[PDB]
DNA sequence: GAGAGAAGCGCCAAACACA
DNA sequence: ACTGTGTTTGGCGCTTCTCTC
DNA sequence: GAGAGAAGCGCCAAACACA
DNA sequence: ACTGTGTTTGGCGCTTCTCTC
């Protein structure tokens, strides 16, 4: 339901177009809502930007540690009550867990990112860190989304709102230029290299002996090729008409009959 | 007609061909949004059934199947381009085109595909007509076209130098004859992927390629829309041989804008990358002229 | 006569054979015996396998585990994608429906939006708040057979792997903060460690192209029923119970009427084949 | 560098391979890691087998089991011949050295005089009275590794078989006296039931001709020692301990020094191979 | 040690001769001790005799239910405090457990062996029971052995003495005529029948694949013949010089290589 | 010499034969209890080593081994019998004889033994000399002799009717010529085991055997020492054919002692067994004469 | 100059623990 | 619907290496 | 008159419990 | 010395049977 999705999520109209709603319905929903009415890096996880933002509330302050990829705009945000070097390291590690380990990192000067602890943390991860003193748009859209979520309901633990906002920015909203979501563009597999003077041979997957689950048989029925493989299962076409996901415990490696 | 999986294998390929022929008829959304709605729904369902069938069985592709599917592709994709209009507009018939692109992608990468059958079915003319489609304004179409052209270039061996000559010619036309183009970034990504697979020693025509269509290409006023990918190509080539970096240095020291402009920063970025590799091997032959040029 | 000898001493098969009996007749006496089958704890029934999704972000599996560190008992909420094995874990202080909802939302922000999720019958998965949160995102939350941890093997094994990595990290630096260790372990599991069989990390499988469609399924099951000796999963008993007739059986379990009032679902691991009374 | 990556994240083998490392180098890093081996509960060591006699009435094996019947908890003293599997069982009211001596004498009167007997470290097998009774008949009574019930597998399995037969008998006639049921079960086991593999009853093997001599044995063992991670059999621990160097190792167990004062005997099931410190 | 064996056991001199002591030493030991100074049945466990004897003590009485085999003299004795039909059935069942199930049984008339319960017990075991009203020597030697044991020490629980006496009568004392102990004569395997006009072929035992214990190998080393088989082990000559007992868990059935 | 297992297999059979030859020398305990004590100890140890070696290896028995071991047996067992003296005495050299008996028993029942090699090594003379040894007073010797003769009779096929004729002749001599014999019971047990393996229909010479040497044999005054076994033989034969029971009835009704004596009861026992089988098949042809005879 | 030892590397079945 | 699974580990076959007569 | 279904029978690997 | 083991059980290959065109 695009209507309830926009009520909870407040995502863009294009995101609604990728769902069941079409352009006219997406525009109608977008304009009917009371509340809604360059790149330096060369590859994903190549150069990051690290900002620290103050979130103003009616009776308290929050610290938003934000790491933004310079190639896809992927955002990793962490909420804190104070601001020291230890929490900077914690936010960096959380960003690495969510996105991966970048090769280069960049951030502004301050009490954090300049102590020996942060340099020690970056050294063990083989991350080179540079400092410059004077993106700012992802921060702004994050604050606007948080404000909209708090306007929809004031009874939030400040954690669910942040998690939902990150989900909306990365997985739901779609970029206007490349027509890709930030997660899709960041995690799109790259084009493999093409060796010269050598044909690109098709990769051949091994054959398997398989047993039908739920039959308690003790026979492996024929060496046969696997269409697809996953975690804990693999596609085996049991006949010339249908295929089934067989667990690894019922599969045995084989050799091509030749 | 009938479901492709509900027929006996003796005539299964017959219904395969017949259902492939069903989508050969055109359906235009630009002429009017509402026209042959149920025909379009049947076409979409048939395309979905074909794309799900092709990726679940083996020994399906047969000798009389290779032409017609490509011909079906030839019927739908190769056509006159929409008039130019300079958020870019989205192509009206995107659903059918997306399904056809996915089906062609699965057809070419299937393990049953033999690269020696399409040699007299896929020729230079097919590559020309496909490359002329890269001018499309739709970004999704450009993405699917680049991910298809990569596979086409990789699989075939006799269609490589011809594509290289064609990309050189289109680069010459873009830089000299007509400055209107929208698919610079995707082609640069494909070229970088090709560059990554070079061997040693580097041949002379690669040097001619970089000196003629790569370095002068920086003069384009619209560089900012494709600044990273082009740079990556350079950052992909020079690692094979560090002796050839100096002509790149003199090129970048001459194409640098001598007047103040926001365009300077991007140039610095490329130089930074080059710097990060130019320090080893005692490359100080042109360090002083470069420092003097960047001082101003 | 083998019949009276077995009715008196409950001897074996060859013991009846040496007194004069064909192998089939002795086998028939053995399988037709009523006391000799409830008292033997040996059975042979087909094995079950957890339901696996057809594509990434189709079926998820969640559980809650305890961890002792710095005299504090942290509660790790762990969610695992069934297709690719990707893990999203959040550490909390206590167990509450709010904690479960927050952990689920964090998992959504980290991996994606799942359609179906299944967990055990925990005290926090059956509350009104969790059901409302699940139905707000159109997520179907199901439950397992109570007191049967085997039905959630993937998530429990993931908990074991995560705990082992945490213990490895804490063995070197006991002063390392919990959040740092959890983040490093999650990064190592998702992005660094490769799966044993497919030799691909969970991260590549999760973000592999979604181009492959979803294969069509067939809900047709067996139209016949049999007689089964059953054991209650909650409490272990020495001898089998029944036998009774299953109302309906599916793949992996069967509907066995425990009493004359209400029935129950029994997995195939606690069922034994019976002889036909008629 | 694979070394720093593994020292930071403790990743797997192929994770180090994709960052640049030969298979042997990554394997060497994995086996040379100190934290990665104590925290992994997986090990692969040779299996042990209980000592078996060379002829009937050579080695016996005894244990005590409990049975609930008519609100009374009877104690069954069970002795089994290792060569043939013959069972002698006596039911008593309580556990006392006098009961053990009487049960042993009844077993001697029923089967014969054994040379060596081994039981666990029970409260009644270590008293002065039992040792005096054993040495009066020139019977060598040994002991097992404490808190290791696996070393007495034969007698525990015999207890299970006897209990199963008793439960079968009591399922039909709940009013049957205990002594009648025990006598019938003993007769069925010894004289009626046939062994699964050799297809001969225990009674035929026990009274088979003693004409075959005793094969000569060789007490020569390995002259080398290794380094082992060890776990105390009494208490289960999550991670391995040590490593230490064994004073001497035999077939089935090894002498591992737990502390700097006294050593201990550890079975092969709780030992893990270590890397050579030198 | 024959001296201590006679001190505890008080067996015959011939039993001492079968041990390390010889005839002269056996006679010397026998005469130095202060305290020691037809068949109706056709086969073992064919016809029994059942007697009930009263054992006189200094302050109490005991009941000895004795079953004696008529072919070998094997004795099965049970001690009781009372005498009813139920204890007669219990003693019969204990005798069956110790010796086996006889085909025919015989005993004197009395309150026991004549009730419906005893006939019901004998019917289920396919044992035909006959009664006659008028061996007595085994009883007498049993009483003498019990008296000697009580004379050696008065502090016995009346159970150890009985168990030792049964052990001595059946396993230690040897018959004078056939030079066999009662257990040996009772349980000596009978001569198998000889088929006519057909050679008695030698029984051939199956071959086995075996693994050496304590090596953690995963290889089965050669199909080879087993010399002897027992409970939980089997003799396999690992080489042409020595043989070893291999457990069943490390043995796999095979076929003759031909 | 040397241990049999500590020699290479090339000459292992050579030392096998040599150590077999070592025990060929005699040692008499009857002449004097103390004579060549260490020689006797070496002989006993060698016999134990041989009997343990023979039952732990395969492919040991070879063509030149079959004679000599039997000859060794022929050296030790076949000899003049000790003088008769009517608790019976025990043979003085029992240890060596027991080891030799066990070794011969293992030699004959080994799976490597071929019953076609000893056919021209074991002849009728060997069986005569072995059967003449059954007169021995030692009961253990009688037991080992019967358990050896059973195997010898079972394994060989051409030595059966000759043994039957010989047992008939010795029975005739025992019942008519000389009444002094001590091995009635063991031979009767062997005969009963042979009877158990008969087939249908029963041949005539079996009827002659029972009528001539079985039924009249009851007249012996020393029946009580072998009463069960003989009876068992009858209880073993009549089950093959119940038609031939009547001549046994007239025999037992004529050999019954007409005067009072303790010997009556044993006869009743046999009759009881016969009765327990004679009731079916409507056997009342001689019931009245039997009742009249037992009435007196 | 050539063939037997030595280091490398892909594979697997029995074990363990997840309250 | 309902339903056990993924990682660690020494032993071993196959393959490519080099010091030695 | 002859060859495909049907009853018989020896064998085995994964499971279970012995406090 | 020290040390895990024996029974139960449906599925299945090999073999010997008989009702049917
Ligand atoms: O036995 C457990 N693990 C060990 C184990 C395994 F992991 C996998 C196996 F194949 C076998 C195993 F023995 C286990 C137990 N419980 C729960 C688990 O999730 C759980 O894994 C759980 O959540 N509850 C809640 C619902 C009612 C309350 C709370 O008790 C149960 C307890
Ligand atoms: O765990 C036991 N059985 C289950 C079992 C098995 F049978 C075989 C296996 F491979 C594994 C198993 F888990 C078991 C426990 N104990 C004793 C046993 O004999 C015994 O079998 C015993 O006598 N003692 C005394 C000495 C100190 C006190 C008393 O505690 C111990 C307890
Ligand atoms: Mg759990
Ligand atoms: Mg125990
Ligand atoms: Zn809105
Ligand atoms: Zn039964
Ligand atoms: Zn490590
Ligand atoms: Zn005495």
């Amino acid at each position: 339901s695009p209507a309830k999705l926009h009520s909870f999520t407040h995502c863009g109209q294009a995101a609604l177009t990728l769902h069941g709603a079409t352009t006219t319905e997406a525009l109608n929903i977008l304009h009917s809502c009371h509340a809604c009415r360059i790149r330096r890096g060369l590859l994903p996880n190549h150069i990051w930007q690290g900002d620290i933002t103050h979130f103003k509330y009616k009776n308290t302050l929050y610290r938003l540690h934000v790491w933004v990829d310079t190639f896809s705009g992927s955002v990793s945000a962490t909420h804190k009550k104070r601001e020291t070097s230890s929490e900077a390291i914690s936010s960096l590690l959380h960003a690495i867990a969510h996105l991966g380990r970048p090769s280069h990192i960049n951030t502004d000067n301050g009490p954090a990112y300049a102590s020996q602890e942060f340099q020690h943390a970056c050294t063990s991860l083989a991350i080179r860190h540079t400092t410059h003193i004077p993106v700012e748009r992802t921060n702004g859209i994050l604050k606007t989304l948080l404000y909209k979520y708090f306007s929809d309901n004031p009874n939030l633990p400040m954690d669910n709102a942040l998690s939902v906002a990150l989900w909306t920015i990365n997985h739901l909203n779609v970029l206007t230029h490349c027509q890709k979501t930030r997660w899709q563009l960041h995690h799109s597999p790259r084009l493999p290299p093409i060796p010269e003077e050598k044909p690109v041979t098709t990769s051949k997957t091994h054959w398997y002996y398989f047993k039908i689950p739920g039959l308690n048989s003790r026979q492996w029925k024929g060496p046969q090729r696997a269409l697809q493989e996953a975690a804990g299962a693999a596609l085996i076409p049991v006949s010339d008409t249908a295929a089934q996901w067989i667990p690894w415990k019922l599969l045995k490696r084989a050799v091509c009959p030749r | 007609l009938l479901h492709i999986r509900d027929v006996p294998p003796a005539d299964q390929e017959k219904l395969f061909i017949q259902k492939l022929r069903q989508c050969c008829v055109l359906f235009d959304f630009v002429s009017d949004p509402l026209s042959d709605l149920k025909w379009k729904e049947v076409k979409r369902a048939a395309l979905s059934e074909m794309v799900e069938y092709i990726t679940h069985n083996r020994n399906v592709i047969t000798e009389p199947i290779y032409p017609e599917v490509v011909h079906m592709f030839a019927v739908n994709m190769f056509r006159t381009l929409p008039p130019s209009s300079n958020e870019p507009t989205l192509e009206a018939a995107w659903p059918h085109l997306q399904l056809v692109y996915e089906f062609f992608l699965r057809f070419l990468e299937s393990p049953d595909f033999q690269p020696n059958i399409a040699k007299k079915y896929i020729d230079q003319k097919f590559v020309l007509q496909l490359l002329e489609l890269f001018d499309s304004e739709d970004p999704r179409e450009r993405d699917f076209l680049k991910t298809t052209l990569h596979r086409i270039y990789g699989k075939f061996l006799g269609l490589r130098a011809y594509i290289r000559k064609q990309i050189n010619n289109i680069f010459y036309r873009f830089i000299y004859e007509t400055e209107h183009h929208n698919g610079i970034a995707e082609l640069l990504e494909i070229l970088g992927s090709i560059i990554n697979g070079f061997a040693l020693p580097l041949k002379e025509e690669h040097k001619i390629f970089l000196l003629k269509v790569l370095l002068p290409l920086h003069k384009v006023k619209s560089l900012s829309v494709y600044h990273p990918q082009l740079a990556y190509c350079v950052v992909q080539f020079l690692e094979k041989d560090s002796t050839l970096t100096e002509p790149v240095v003199m090129a970048l020291l001459k194409y640098w804008p001598k007047t103040h402009s926001p365009k300077e920063v991007m140039f610095l970025n490329e130089l930074e990358e080059i710097l990060d590799v130019i320090e080893p091997s005692e490359f100080v032959k042109i360090m002083e002229p470069l420092f003097r040029q960047l001082a101003k």
